[PDB]
């Protein structure tokens, strides 16, 4: 129903947030792993 | 040993833009990346959106996308937030992250309140 | 060098098992609001 | 009220390979998904694998791609880990997962041990 369908996509958009988080996180340490690899 | 220092928050009626922007000093300071969350009270510090230090590149969470712009500049350590088109349901406190090593944890700011408030 | 790179990538890693996390609890909220959707 | 019981584990050699089951009883039960967990002494447990409930859609962390093969069957509330070209690495012991509700926690099973030994 409609209640059921606002809080799932409010859940939903919490987690979101956290894996949006972690994508930031992890791209960061790629590009630092790139940048090391250049200096060898 | 790194200090975070916010600053551009404000109370806008709904459709009105502020630019926040968050500068870090101290010890030399490095991070993989900078960001910016909200809270409201009550509630644990959500992510809104995230720059990656050396590339450059965005994030944003799907309630702002569109809405809102990360940028930063490397020379004076400094995060910017362009917030368009702003809600009354984007009021918070926005504080300033620095993503600077492995434990987990970010290094945070004092947060700056944003109030989008419809008055007529 | 070779253990900066090491390590780095090991902490890479464990953040992209995270991910991965989230991506997979992300994805079942997805289905599940669409499922809802169908019974309206 | 509902109870996570593994099968599976074992001692193989590099190269070997294991199928881990996983059987959900109990008061009805209906997950967002299911997966596998994996922990060594002194860590945390790690993600390995997951299925969406409804879709069957899998995810797999880098370390496994192209060696683990996760499925499910509904009818039997049970999930499935293939596990093939295990490494010494791979050693740890492996739990099964339900993904539930929105609390943040999953619920477990109670862990099958899987040891991948060079012996000669």
């Amino acid at each position: 129903l409609e209640e059921e369908l606002k809080q799932l996509e409010e859940e939903l958009q919490a987690i979101e947030e956290q894996l949006a988080q972690l994508q930031w996180k992890a791209q960061a340490r790629k590009e630092k792993l790139a940048q090391l690899k250049e200096k060898l | 040993q790194v200090q975070l220092q916010e600053s551009g928050g404000g109370l806008v009626q709904p459709g009105g833009s502020l630019r926040l922007s968050c500068i870090a000093s101290g010890r030399t300071f490095n991070p993989y990346g900078m960001g910016w969350f909200r809270q409201v009270p009550g509630k644990e510090r959500t992510f809104v959106s995230g720059i990656t230090w050396i590339g450059g590149t965005t994030y944003y969470v799907n309630s702002v996308k569109g809405r809102f712009t990360i940028s930063r500049d490397r020379a004076k350590n400094t995060v910017y937030l362009q917030m368009n088109s702003l809600k009354p349901e984007d009021t918070a406190v926005y504080y300033c992250a620095a993503d600077k090593d492995n434990t987990g944890y970010n290094y945070w700011g004092q947060g700056t309140q944003v109030t989008v408030s419809s008055f007529g």
